[PDB]
C-alpha cells in the first residue's frame, strides 16, 4: 500500500510555501549555520564523545604495554 | 483637486502556494494562476481565446464525453471533478490567469 490521499487524517492545518525561484538556496548559510552546527555537536558530545575517548585511552595504553612487555632487564 | 492624491504602486506577484488542508470537507478546491498583464494589455484578447479552449465544466452538463476541450472531456469521461473554469482576472498591470477546480479526494493529482 501507501499513496497520497490514504496515509492519515488531518484537520485545520495551513501550510504557506514559496517558489524556488523566488527565494535563495543558502539563506544566512553562515550566519545561522555554524551557531547551530555548534548547538547540535553541545547537543550531543556527552553522549557521543566519553566511549570513544575510552577506547582512545585503552587503544595507546594497549599499545604501550605491548611494546614494553618485549624487552627484559634484569633476570 | 491639489494635495493627497495617491497613484496605485504595482503589485508583486508572487509565485507561491497556500494550502489549507481540512480533510473535514468533502471536495476539495484548488485554484492555481500565473501572472497575468492586466486591463490594458491587448495580450488579453488571446488569453481569453486559449481559456475558451479549456473553458469550463460541471458536473450538469449534458454532453460529457464529446465535449470539445479535451480537460472537460478527459474530466467528464474519468470523473476526475464536480467543476472547473479557467480565468483571467485584470487588475491594473497585473492579474491572475489560471483554472479553478473541485474534486474528490484522490482525484487532484489526475486533474492537475
Amino acid at each position: 500500500g501507501r499513496q497520497f490521499g490514504h496515509l492519515t487524517r488531518v484537520r485545520h492545518v495551513i501550510t504557506y510555501s514559496l517558489s524556488p525561484f523566488e527565494q535563495r538556496a543558502f539563506p544566512h548559510y553562515f550566519s545561522k549555520g555554524i551557531p547551530n552546527v555548534l548547538r547540535r555537536t553541545r547537543a550531543c558530545i556527552l553522549r557521543v564523545a566519553p566511549p570513544f575517548v575510552a577506547f582512545y585511552l585503552v587503544y595507546t595504553w594497549g599499545t604501550q604495554e605491548f611494546e614494553k612487555s618485549k624487552r627484559k632487564n634484569p633476570a | 483637486d491639489e494635495d493627497a492624491v495617491p497613484t496605485l504602486s504595482p503589485c508583486r506577484f508572487t509565485g507561491s502556494q497556500i494550502c489549507h488542508r481540512e480533510d473535514g470537507l468533502p471536495l476539495a478546491h484548488v485554484a492555481i494562476a500565473v501572472e497575468g498583464p492586466g486591463w490594458a494589455h491587448p495580450d488579453n484578447v488571446a488569453l481569453q481565446v486559449a481559456n475558451a479552449i479549456i473553458g469550463h465544466y460541471d458536473c450538469t452538463y449534458g454532453g460529457g464525453a464529446h465535449l470539445s476541450s479535451p480537460l472537460a472531456s478527459i474530466a467528464a469521461t474519468n470523473k476526475l471533478c464536480q467543476s472547473f473554469q479557467t480565468f483571467n482576472i485584470c487588475y491594473a498591470d497585473t492579474g491572475l490567469l489560471g483554472a479553478h477546480f473541485v474534486c474528490d479526494h484522490m482525484s487532484i493529482d489526475d486533474m492537475m
